[PDB]
């Protein structure tokens, strides 16, 4: 009868963990940083619209250049656009038409994707004298590929519906490391600025911080009542925001090890599909199933704008590494740039 | 060798038509029934147009054709309204130019309506035979054939407004439209007839195709009802008028001055019925009405 | 069975002992970093049209 | 501005290529194959000829892409919406397992999955083709086992036709959008080699009905 007694040992561990999390709760951000009045209303106008997809758009991602972006559509295509001249720079036909994630390889030379194929396809864009061709195919995940981000030019972090994450080495093609601990489908992941830690959000209403080098889980964060669909790091690197299907965003702090603040409006009750910060971290943008994207003041949790240019579910949202604009993509088969 | 000096009096005296010195029971009767049918036409077509331009679900080629037909029927209703207040004794005050203008308005409105019916039939036939599920639609062919429709209507209404009139042929002048000529009546009648029979053949092919490709797997009853009523409205509204025109141009000493205004009222009742015949099936269109 | 709970407890005991800081200090550092970079954010302060490649 | 305008045409070329692909992608039927694992879908895939498997096959100047996702093993609520817009859903069910249990009889699990898929908010206008496989096995099984193992309310003789029709109705009753979608049932035949023909007829019916609905003919 050691299983139940270890369960109760964990119960007591959680009791004292909650006690310590309350003991460090000397005050709240709302009480502290109220001296600064609201920053004011923000309004961004659609400065571009990218057409060419003949089906739903399921994901996008910005390149470090701040000029090129990628998008994957259910029509079986992966398009690399340039947001300045709105000219389709690349259009890759995939072997499987069911894709759900993208990644642009900050190096700027590779891209990746995956989906119901349970495979992470890596496409090289060198194209010496021939069209873009699949450079590699990482296999081993037993569930759909929900998210993937190039940790380097030869390493890639992937999240799968099989409730685990994996660090792969592209050249060799094996799971260099595996991250377990999530009890639900890992839906999103976010890398830290230094690439030494990353936060993953799953359908078990939990977010987990993972060390890439060590391979263990450092801290667990809870507070959501439903599945976490998105997660983003705070620019400083000591906090992160999580968006869930419970119509709410939540900002957690690493050092505090507790829920720092919340961002929810009684008017919005739909699910959150994407989240992001501004280069300064003040503005928190969140894409919704309401066909619109909402802006929030991170420090005070007050709506400060709305983006409405899509006729269907806004599936993906992103902010460039310069913070000059924002990219939104929805099931209406169109993308849009703001500001 | 033509006469553009004498006024409507001489032309009406040429044939057996009368000038209706002043008001009469028949005059008030026709004016009232006409303005009634015009009110109904305008109200129904305005309702259909606002319904199509309010709900965004009605943003497809077939609904574009339905709205175009609604606009054509509204135009015809206003043209018949303008025809009233000028016929009867008022016709005595009209001149050649205004006479031709009135008649051309009537002709172009009704021809636009008929062409819109034919175009709706053609688009239905095209849509029924595609072997795709969704078939994302564009805005090219719909507007193409729409402008072609309005062009055909305008040309058929303007041809007699310039050169094709019995002004230059006193011997051959109609008996219902004293200034028009028999050739134009024959032309319009043949056009209406060929359009109707073409619609009949198109809908019959649709029905046969659906019957053959559904038997192996009720749709047939509803399709037959829709087709039969769509064709019956047109036939029972237009056949008497075409018969009257043909009798006028073919049979001399045929009494046609008695059944002309009522047949025109029926031809306009066709446009009165058009909006509901092509919109009552779609319960969404009915719900949008309020 | 019991091995799962054992590994979970072993990994959670590391979370139990962790460098916890007062929420006050965390909020202070957050506000400091947020107001320090407030000038470099284009979205925070809408920039004129000639400075943004998306205007024209 | 010498080559800055050149790439444009290249871009445009890509664009037009996409269009053509789109056209081709629109000229093929899309079927989603679903079942409870041992539903006999392997037999169907064979008669038509880890991750997601695709089966292409042509018949009477028509093309079909059948997608089998039986090897997912994840919460279906996350990826099911990816199949919104398929022409039809071919749902397989083995009649033989009406008595054998996985606890829970596999027939009840099949009915639960069918209720979830048919009444799903993402599948409201998509038709379902129900394939009741294992005809002769179920026929020779019920000659000694009653149908009262799965449905305790059944009443009648234990023979093939009656019980087969009973299960057909019990599966058809789960439908709630009785006015938006249909359910084309067919007990799979082995030697007749007409299952592809039944799928063809069902898809043709669905296409023609959606066509009539596009215009004001229905
Ligand atoms: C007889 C029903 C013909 C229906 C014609 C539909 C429109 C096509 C017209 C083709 C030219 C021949 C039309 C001959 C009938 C005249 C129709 C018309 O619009 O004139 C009204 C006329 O009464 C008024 O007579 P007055 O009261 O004496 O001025």
């Amino acid at each position: 009868s050691e299983l139940d007694q270890l369960r109760q040992e964990a119960e007591q561990l959680k009791n004292q963990i909650r006690d310590a999390r309350k003991a460090c709760a000397d005050a709240t951000l709302s009480q502290i940083t109220n001296n600064i009045d609201p920053v004011g209303r923000i309004q961004m106008r659609t400065r571009r619209t990218l057409r060419g997809h003949l089906a739903k758009i399921y994901a996008m991602h910005w390149g470090t250049d701040s000029r090129l972006l990628v998008s994957a559509s259910q029509d079986g295509k992966l398009i690399i656009w340039d947001s300045y001249t709105t000219n389709k720079v690349h259009a890759i036909p995939l072997r499987s038409s069911w894709v759900m994630t993208c990644a642009y390889a900050p190096s700027g030379n590779y891209v990746a994707c995956g989906g119901l194929d349970n495979i992470c396809s890596i496409y090289n864009l060198k194209t010496r004298e021939g069209n873009v061709r699949v450079s590699r195919e990482l296999a081993g995940h037993t569930g759909y590929l929900s998210c993937c981000r190039f940790l380097d030019d030869n390493q890639i972090v992937t999240s799968s519906g099989d409730t685990t994450c994996a660090l792969w080495d592209i050249e060799t093609g094996q799971q260099t490391t595996t991250f377990t601990g999530h009890t639900g489908d890992v839906m999103s992941l976010s890398l830290a600025p230094d690439t030494r830690l990353f936060v993953s959000g799953a359908c078990d209403a939990s977010a987990k911080l993972w060390d890439v080098r060590e391979g263990m889980c450092r801290q667990t964060f809870t507070g959501h009542e439903s599945d976490i669909n998105a997660i983003c790091f705070f620019p400083n690197g000591n906090a992160f925001a999580t968006g869930s299907d419970d119509a709410t965003c939540r900002l957690f702090d690493l050092r505090a090890d507790q829920e720092l603040m919340t961002y929810s409006h009684d008017n919005i009750i739909c699910g959150i599909t994407s989240v992001s910060f501004s280069k300064s971290g003040r503005l928190l943008l969140a894409g919704y199933d309401d066909f619109n994207c909402n802006v929030w003041d991170a420090l005070k949790a007050d709506r400060a704008g709305v983006l409405a240019g899509h006729d269907n579910r806004v599936s993906c949202l992103g902010v460039t590494d310069d913070g000059m604009a924002v990219a939104t993509g929805s099931w209406d088969s169109f993308l849009k740039i703001w500001n | 060798q033509c006469f553009y000096n004498e006024s409507i009096a001489f032309f009406y005296n040429r044939s057996g038509k009368h000038l209706a010195t002043e008001w009469n029971t028949v005059s008030k009767l026709v004016m009232g029934l006409g303005i009634t049918v015009c009110i109904f036409i305008m109200l129904a077509n305005l309702l259909v147009m606002v319904a199509i331009y309010v709900n965004r679900r009605f943003h497809f080629p077939i609904y574009y054709l339905m709205a175009n037909l609604a606009a054509a029927d509204f135009f015809a209703g206003l043209a018949y309204f303008y025809l009233m207040f000028n016929t009867g004794p008022n016709t005595r005050r009209l001149t050649v130019s205004t006479w031709l203008l009135r008649q051309g308005l009537i002709d172009t409105s009704l021809t636009a309506s008929v062409a819109n019916l034919l175009a709706i039939a053609i688009e239905r036939h095209i849509t029924v035979f595609r072997m795709q599920l969704h078939t994302r639609m564009s805005n090219r062919r719909v507007v193409v054939v729409i402008v072609v429709i309005w062009t055909m209507a305008i040309v058929m209404g303007a041809i007699p407004s310039v050169g094709w009139n019995c002004i230059c042929d006193i011997e051959n002048c109609s008996n219902m439209a004293p200034l028009y000529s028999d050739s134009y009546l024959v032309f319009w009648a043949i056009f209406n007839l060929v359009t109707f029979v073409v619609m009949v053949v198109l809908y019959a092919h649709i029905f046969g195709y659906v019957r053959q490709r559904t038997m192996r797997m009720d749709t047939m009853m509803s399709l037959l009802k829709t087709v039969v009523i769509v064709l019956g409205a047109f036939i029972i509204c237009w056949t008497p008028g075409l018969v009257l025109l043909l009798l006028d141009v073919c049979c001399p000493q045929c009494d046609v001055l008695a059944y002309e205004k009522f047949f025109l009222l029926l031809a306009e009742f066709n446009s009165a019925m058009n909006p509901i015949i092509y919109s009552y099936r779609d319960k969404e269109m009915s719900a949008t009405f309020r | 069975s019991i091995a799962q709970a054992r590994k979970l407890v072993e990994q959670l005991k590391m979370e139990a002992n962790i460098d916890r800081i007062k929420v006050s200090k965390a909020a202070a550092d957050l506000m400091a970093y947020c107001e320090a970079h407030a000038k470099e954010d284009p979205l925070l302060t809408p920039v004129p049209a000639s400075e943004n490649p998306f205007r024209e | 501005s010498a080559e800055d305008k050149a790439a444009v045409e290249r871009s445009k070329m890509i664009d037009r290529n996409l269009r053509e692909d789109g056209e081709k992608a629109a000229r093929e039927v899309k079927l989603l194959l679903l079942g409870a694992g041992e539903s006999g879908k392997s037999t169907i895939v064979k008669q038509m000829k880890t991750g997601i498997v695709e089966t292409h096959f042509t018949f009477k100047d028509l093309h079909f892409k059948m997608f089998d996702v039986g090897a997912q093993r994840s919460e279906r609520k996350k990826w099911i919406h990816c199949f919104e817009g398929v022409t039809a859903i071919i749902f397989c069910v083995a009649l033989s397992d009406y008595d054998l249990v996985l606890e829970m009889n596999r027939m009840h699990e099949s009915m639960k999955l069918f209720d979830s898929i048919c009444n799903n908010k993402w599948f409201t206008d998509t038709s379902i083709i129900l394939f009741l496989n294992k005809k002769d096995l179920f026929e020779e099984k019920i000659k000694k086992s009653p149908l009262t193992i799965c449905y305790p309310e059944y009443a009648g003789s234990n023979t093939y036709e009656e019980a087969a029709a009973y299960i057909q109705c019990q599966f058809e009753d789960l439908n709630k959008r009785k006015d938006t979608k249909e359910i084309y049932t067919h007990f799979t035949c082995a030697t007749d080699t007409k299952n592809v023909q039944f799928v063809f007829d069902a898809v043709t019916d669905v296409i023609i009905k959606n066509n009539l609905k596009d215009c004001g003919l229905f």
